[PDB]
């Protein structure tokens, strides 16, 4: 948040010793997938925790079960009850209003 | 002058050779930094 990459590029050059404030800097700066909870797209062998943001095939989805699990094969976000999303019971809702 | 070559019977010198062995040699290079980027193995840096 603090800095930019024309910013981190001018502490790392040819002729320079290294120091902790460099990769502290380097660390707050970047995107740390744990601690701000998110994950990119759904892989399975992760473990995830409660909270976790997944993009699956065009939704955003929470992990609503608060203990760790192991992203399983054949459990996909939409087939099992761990994950949740609006951008589908919205869909749904609009879908019944649509042919009602 | 002309150029001709040593002899041990016309002077008392000749031409000098010896062995070069591998496991004696010493190395006459020094680096031209140290302990900077770019200089050293990864191993080696000790983020002072």
């Amino acid at each position: 948040n603090l800095r930019k990459r024309n910013e981190l590029k001018s502490l790392f050059k040819n002729k320079s010793r290294l120091s902790e404030t460099y990769f502290v800097e380097l660390i707050d700066s970047t995107l740390n997938k744990r601690d701000d909870r998110f994950h990119g797209i759904w892989k399975p062998g992760q473990t995830y925790q409660k909270g976790d943001v997944v993009y699956y095939n065009h939704s955003l989805w929470e992990m609503q079960s608060e203990n760790e699990i192991c992203a399983k094969e054949e459990q996909t976000p939409g087939i099992s009850t761990d994950w949740k999303s609006l951008l589908k019971e919205l869909e749904q809702k609009v879908d019944k209003l649509q042919h009602e | 002058s002309v150029i001709t070559s040593v002899s041990p019977k016309t002077s008392n010198q000749d031409h000098m050779i010896e062995e070069f062995i591998e496991q004696a040699i010493v190395f006459n290079n020094q680096k031209l930094e140290s302990g900077v980027l770019g200089y050293e193995s990864l191993n080696d840096l000790e983020l002072g």
